[PDB]
């Protein structure tokens, strides 16, 4: 149909266009390279190639499809690594010999050959259904189902529906008539990458993200469907936190879509994640990859297909939250991505912003955050899921000014910021618990309540300490701690006692690779009762000294149920709630001992 | 004696320290704004000058 | 009497503009409305106009457009937003449009948005307080009818919490001197999660009959959060003025509606500013804010207290660092009271209002509320020093007019800043507490406060 004019890196501009819409997706070449359109100057339109350009002719023809960016949904999505072109990559090393990714290859993004059992949901015929209404369910694998719903823009009377059995995606399970006219379905879906899948109403979230970790699950939480932002740190961060959302976590399943980041890195998580055991049923150890999928696009990756990539994932979030489950998608990229959108500017020639980056910036990041959400869903049953966003953000090199930092936290609802310094110590969970924020503290004060209803007054009481702690920190590095009072050396006692015991995790062992919250509720309780207790202690001041004399004395003959709170980060999770809540009562009520059989003689 | 250490230890604050930093802070901000901010106005401009 | 012509000339489109080829007879500012060929609908605004050519920028993006099948059909118009007295109790789309499943507003006028400016002649001097319920704000750093006072805060910091206290509590503290006020509140780029929060607020009040809900969430159109703040202060213009009520306007995070604007200008393909952001931003930022004050002719009058959040923060960011100019206060929340657990962390020391003489009277509030409010300054100054000196000085060593400063400024900022979410507090009664927290001191040690004002009230 039409033809090149221009090659310049990844932006192509060809002539004889005339009607081709914005976005509207073109294949370039003999090779048949996919691609976008970005701008239009008449005649002629400028097209983002998502490969590699270098060979193309003049007068090479390119052929339009009038269909913007769409990805093939259905059933074994999950589970696969796709292209940020939505390529199935274990197909394409299978179907093809070679370990290379060839030049255009034309795959399905979905096998449309394997045989797939199916179950329909009661459906009779000459039946009325609607948009995202759910008629049928498929075992996409064990102990991860896969509800098969009309698409969005779909209605009708039921004609005909299929019987359960064995079907393939290119039959036809369901059949539809609407306003004198009748139309199939199969079990593909193909959805535009951009424009988010419809909800019938959002909500206001209220469950915890309840993480693995104990500092973000205590101290910064986040709800299901909620919003968040790491920066994107190694040997922590994009490594633990993870790891920790992928096999620790309550969401019913993960979207890892990590793009423009290390090839080692992602090859390790592409061959660690296989085998993955974790026990995500109450009593079964179903690997990992029956519940999650990567969209992997490495660096090297074109510099087009970032965009892409995220979209990908985002929508693919939403259709599992429109089935039903609350999916948390975790997102590597949008420290690569910016330099996507700051190479394609500045290679279109659009005038830059502050910092170099594109003016738009904040638009498309809102863009994509604002699609989490837990959301009421589409169609019959009534039903509900949730998109958790935990993006990347540039590692703690930078400080907060730079304009992805600031456009992330001005929408971003909880930042998990990392701060270096707590990296080169070694303190492996390394979030910075001074710049953190929550902003979903308020929602969460139901289940706080219900759970324990003292929960709040320790967390207060902790961050008061670890405040005041910070805030003399200063003072002492003038002076010195020869000037710190009884209280100010309690304080200091029990910050670091927190610090060291509470705010670490290894997540190498079975003491630390995942926190009940039941457990770090009980340490927070714990400690935060023996500073009160030793407070309270203090201020007595019986036997004429009290004061530091008590502090000293409590630190010396009341030393053991201090090692027993710096140990009892060991309580291993595996012995059980009524076990570890047991030791923790009775280390609680050695505790109270103390304190009062130190006030006893008087100090 | 421990008046004499405060007095030192203040009048070095005073005199070295705060004087010291004062004027890497001013060095900073000209590196940044007297510079990095004047040739992103003239990339700019030149980028204008050749569309034009 | 004209319907205007829809051409179908697109001839180029790249990012969110389209440039018609053969208009004839443009405006500057038109407002357009496109069909495009699959039959949706799109509103755009136009750009700079040149030969026959009319850049237009397109609201919801410009994804679909081609040049053979989209028709862009003008209007002949500049937004004149629609305006009526029943606006009121209502929550509202960034463009106007309502959404709180209501019908569209029945206008009495028809007022262009960026209203003309108030002749410098016909203004006249603030008076009276306008009371929030706040005892860091009423008593300390106290706002008269017509000051422009922004609310400095910081990514984090809670801004909304903040403006949804103030949206409900504000009134008028006329109340025992001896019911006109309308609160237009406008939200540009909230998040998608907060809009929950201000639609149950806006929603379980109490007092709808008296705010206005502008609301323009994040992943609207930039465009549309231009434009929001504009509607929000034409009607609060209308309903002050034009309809003789107080007036009090609330703007959250006009940081995002200088991003924005920082957006538009650059697809003008104009260079950017100093810092990133635009030269004119000092100019769109006066001419959003100088629209308050107090009219001699007219019974109404404005009062703007707009928040502003200041990135890294700091105060030498460009939008801070130029508002404080404009505007006469600054009232900021600070991270450590925050962490402190202090609800309301509104650091009172650093904050102070320019102008907070006037709201100080005797017709209007109390007698002693300038010298309390100098008291409380003072006597929190020297707490702080106290606190800072028994850090370093053992504490054994303080005398006793330390140990009362200290327990004064624990109690201070345990009993009366840490007011709770819900808890109004008329200005008499926060007063009170001032009265309560000063007479812990002896009488003789009140050195700021004048005579015949300890004999009144240290009495008890």
């Amino acid at each position: 149909y039409g033809y090149v004019r221009k090659v310049s890196g990844p932006v192509v501009i060809a002539d004889g266009m005339n009607g081709a819409a914005m976005y509207e997706l073109v294949r370039v070449g003999h090779d048949n390279l996919i691609g976008e359109i970005i701008r239009l100057e008449g005649d002629s339109a400028t097209i983002q190639v998502y490969e590699e350009t270098a060979g193309l002719m003049v007068n090479d023809p390119v052929l339009r499809t009038h269909k913007p960016l769409s990805v093939e949904l259905g059933p074994g999505i999950l589970g696969n690594i796709f292209d940020g072109i939505q390529r199935p990559l274990k197909t394409i090393a299978i179907r093809s010999g070679d370990v290379y990714i060839p030049r255009g290859v034309s795959v399905p993004a979905l096998d449309k050959d394997t045989l797939w059992e199916f179950q329909p949901k009661k459906i009779g015929e000459g039946d009325l259904l609607t948009g995202g209404d759910l008629y049928a369910t498929v075992f996409e694998n064990s102990l991860m189902q896969h509800h098969v719903a009309l698409p969005p823009d779909a209605m009708g009377k039921v004609t005909y529906v299929a019987p359960a059995g064995q079907y393939s995606l290119k039959d036809t399970v369901l059949e539809l008539e609407f306003q004198g006219v009748k139309k199939s379905f199969t079990m593909l879906q193909a959805w535009p990458v951009r424009t988010p899948r419809p909800v019938s109403s959002k909500l206001a979230a209220d469950t915890p993200l309840l993480t693995g970790q104990r500092v973000l699950d205590a101290l910064f939480p986040s709800v299901l469907g909620g919003t968040c932002a790491i920066p994107g740190a190694f040997g922590c961060g994009k490594t633990v936190i993870s790891q920790a959302l992928s096999k620790y976590s309550n969401s019913d399943t993960v979207v890892y879509v990590g793009c423009g980041e290390r090839g080692n890195e992602m090859a390790e998580v592409l061959m660690d994640f296989p085998q993955l055991t974790m026990t995500l049923p109450d009593g079964r150890e179903e690997s990992v990859m029956k519940r999650t999928t990567l969209v992997a696009n490495t660096s090297n990756m074109p510099v087009a297909a970032r965009e892409a990539s995220i979209y990908t994932g985002i929508t693919i979030a939403e259709y599992f939250r429109d089935m039903g489950y609350n999916v948390s998608m975790m997102a590597d990229s949008t420290s690569r991505w910016a330099e996507a959108l700051r190479e394609i500017s500045g290679r279109l020639a659009e005038m830059p912003a502050d910092s170099g980056y594109p003016a738009y910036l904040a638009a498309r990041l809102a863009s994509f955050y604002e699609r989490a959400g837990k959301v009421k869903c589409l169609g019959g049953p009534e039903r509900t899921g949730s998109v958790t966003i935990v993006g990347a953000v540039s590692p703690p090199g930078g400080d907060f000014s730079d304009p992805v930092t600031s456009a992330t936290l001005s929408i971003v609802q909880v930042f998990w910021g990392l701060d270096k310094k707590l990296a080169q110590r070694k303190h492996f969970p390394s979030v910075n618990w001074l710049i953190s924020y929550s902003k979903y503290s308020t929602a969460l004060e139901s289940f706080y309540e219900q759970f324990d209803p003292d929960f709040i007054n320790i967390r207060t009481k902790a961050r008061e300490v670890l405040q005041r702690e910070d805030d003399l920190n200063e003072i002492v590095q003038l002076v010195g701690k020869d000037a710190l009072a009884e209280g100010d050396k309690i304080t200091l006692e029990t910050a670091k006692l927190l610090r060291e015991d509470y705010l670490a995790q290894n997540a190498f062992t079975p003491y630390d690779k995942f926190c009940p919250f039941y457990k770090s509720v009980w340490m927070m309780r714990n400690i935060i009762h023996f500073y009160n207790l030793a407070n309270q202690a203090v201020e007595k001041g019986a036997g004429m000294d009290g004061q530091k004399i008590t502090y000293t004395l409590i630190k010396h003959r009341l030393g053991d149920l201090f090692y027993r709170l710096v140990s009892q980060k060991f309580e291993d999770p595996a012995e059980g709630e009524p076990a570890l809540v047991a030791k923790f009562k009775k280390l609680h009520e050695d505790l109270t001992a103390g304190f009062r059989a130190l006030e006893d003689e008087t100090r | 004696l421990t008046l004499d250490e405060a007095i030192k230890t203040t009048n070095r604050r005073v005199n070295a320290l705060e004087n010291v930093v004062k004027p890497r802070l001013e060095n900073t901000i000209t590196y940044i704004k007297g510079e990095l901010d004047e040739l992103e106005r003239e990339d700019f401009f030149r980028l204008k000058k050749i569309q034009g | 009497l004209e319907v205007a012509m829809e051409y179908r000339t697109v001839t180029g489109v790249a990012g969110p503009l389209v440039i018609l080829d053969k208009v004839k007879g443009p405006k500057y500012y038109e407002i357009v409305n496109i069909r495009l060929g699959d039959g949706t609908m799109r509103r755009g605004q136009v750009l700079e106009v040149d030969g026959e050519k009319a850049v237009v920028q397109v609201f919801e993006g410009t994804s679909g457009i081609d040049n053979k099948f989209t028709t862009v059909q003008f209007t002949g118009e500049v937004l004149k937003t629609p305006v009526s007295l029943d606006m009121l109790g209502r929550i509202f789309n960034g463009s106007g449009k309502p959404i709180d499943n209501g019908p569209p507003i029945l206008p009495e006028a028809y007022l262009d948005i960026s209203g003309s400016s108030i002749n410098p002649s016909e203004r006249t001097y603030p008076e009276e307080m306008i009371q929030t319920g706040i005892s860091t704000i009423d008593v300390m750093n106290s706002i008269a009818r017509g000051q422009k006072i922004p609310l400095f805060s910081a990514a984090g910091l809670p801004h909304n919490e903040i403006a949804a206290q103030i949206c409900r509590q504000a009134g008028l503290v006329k109340r025992l001197e001896k019911d006109n006020f309308a609160i237009v509140f406008a939200a540009m780029g909230v998040n998608m999660e907060t809009a929950q929060f201000f639609k149950r607020d806006f929603e379980e009040n109490g007092s709808m009959e008296r705010v206005t809900l502008f609301l323009n969430l994040a992943n609207d159109p930039t465009i549309e959060r231009i434009i929001t703040p504009r509607i929000a202060l034409t009607t609060a213009e209308y309903l002050a003025y034009e309809c003789g009520k107080h007036v009090l306007v609330i703007l959250t995070d006009m940081s995002s509606y200088a991003d924005a604007l920082r957006e538009v200008s650059a697809a003008r393909e104009e260079v950017p500013g100093r810092r990133g952001y635009p030269g004119y931003m000092y100019t769109d930022l006066a001419q959003i804010y100088e629209r308050a004050g107090r009219i001699e002719g007219r019974k109404g009058s404005i009062t703007q207290i707009p928040i502003l959040t200041m990135p890294n923060d700091d105060i030498t960011h460009p939008t801070p660092d130029l508002t404080g100019y404009i505007t006469e206060g600054q009232i900021y929340i600070d991270r450590q009271l925050q962490n402190r657990q202090i609800y309301p962390p509104i650091n009172v020391l650093p904050s102070l209002s320019r102008l907070m003489k006037s709201a100080i009277g005797e017709g209007m509030t109390r007698r002693d509320h300038s010298d309390v409010s100098n008291q409380l300054y003072a006597n929190y100054a020297i707490g702080k020093d106290v606190q800072a000196m028994k850090a370093v000085v053992g504490e054994e060593a303080l005398s006793s007019e330390d140990l009362l400063y200290l327990e004064f400024l624990d109690k201070f900022e345990r009993k009366f800043v840490a007011q709770g979410a819900y808890d109004s507090r008329n200005i008499f009664q926060s007063l009170d507490l001032a009265w309560t927290l000063l007479r812990i001191f002896p009488r003789e040690l009140l050195h700021r406060i004048p005579g015949k004002t300890l004999d009144q009230y240290y009495s008890r």
